[PDB]
């Protein structure tokens, strides 16, 4: 008589394989608004 | 080294891969023997697969196809019961889309040439020549047999004839379709096919 060869693979042996790592490369590139150039052009030079 | 370590496809793959790795080693820090993920192989040779019109296609034609081997026997009553269900699944699942989705290769456990050809006349998908040793290599690789004739190496009989095995590009056992296994879902286990997740790349 033959031996029924043991096929069997547990939960811990089956149901996860090493996943590919998540592809993350994205910073928050913020274009700076340039400082709005200032003429609240003062009193002395403004009127006299 | 998947699904097993002791299989002829695996040992030939190991021999070819670390022969090539050693060759590049004296041609050039390199790592010996190579890691299994680094290892690559050709799963089907040039003249293995054959369609319903008896014209050969190479392995590169299976790309983008959720492909599965079908170990089958002409005279087995499970296979005779399963074959129309697999046929209609292939038919409907492939008809209902604007893209090819699943593809089946046929591996034969049948006794002889005439009965193999009579069985193959009913299958509308790809198949492997019976006297091609690739059938025996795949049977020993995925551990399928009707009865203990070839000695398994402390391993098990993963399935009995018939079976549907979703495979990968490197011979990975992507998922089991439980027709005759520890789960025993006859003719409706086919719906467990995750064709989105598994593709022959």
């Amino acid at each position: 008589p033959p031996t029924l060869p043991f096929h069997g693979e547990s939960a811990y042996r089956t149901d996860y394989v090493p996943k590919p790592l998540p592809e993350v490369a994205k910073p928050v590139e913020v274009k700076l608004p340039p400082t709005l150039p200032f003429n609240a052009q003062s009193c002395y030079r403004s009127e006299y | 080294s998947q699904p097993v370590f002791a299989s002829p496809l695996n040992v030939e793959k190991r021999r070819l891969n670390e022969e090539r790795a050693l060759m590049q080693a004296q041609k050039a820090n390199i790592q010996l023997p190579p890691n299994y993920g680094d290892m690559d192989l050709i799963l089907f040779p040039e003249g293995s697969l054959k369609n319903s019109n008896n014209t050969v296609i190479p392995q590169s034609h299976l790309k983008g196809k959720s492909v599965a081997l079908y170990f089958a026997d002409g005279a087995d009553p499970k296979c005779a019961s399963l074959l129309p269900f697999l046929l209609n699944y292939y038919r409907t699942m492939n008809e209902g889309g604007a893209n090819q989705k699943i593809e089946i290769i046929f591996v034969s456990l049948d006794r002889d040439r005439e009965a193999f050809e009579s069985h193959r006349a009913h299958m509308p998908w790809l198949s492997i020549d019976l006297e091609n040793p690739l059938t025996e290599i795949l049977k020993r690789h995925f551990r399928v047999m009707k009865e203990y004739e070839v000695p398994t190496y402390g391993y098990g009989s993963r399935t009995g004839v018939p079976s549907v095995i979703v495979i990968g590009s490197d011979g990975r056992e992507a998922q089991f379709l439980p027709i005759c296994s520890g789960l025993e879902e006859g003719d409706r286990a086919l719906l467990r096919w995750d064709w989105r997740n598994t593709k022959f790349a």
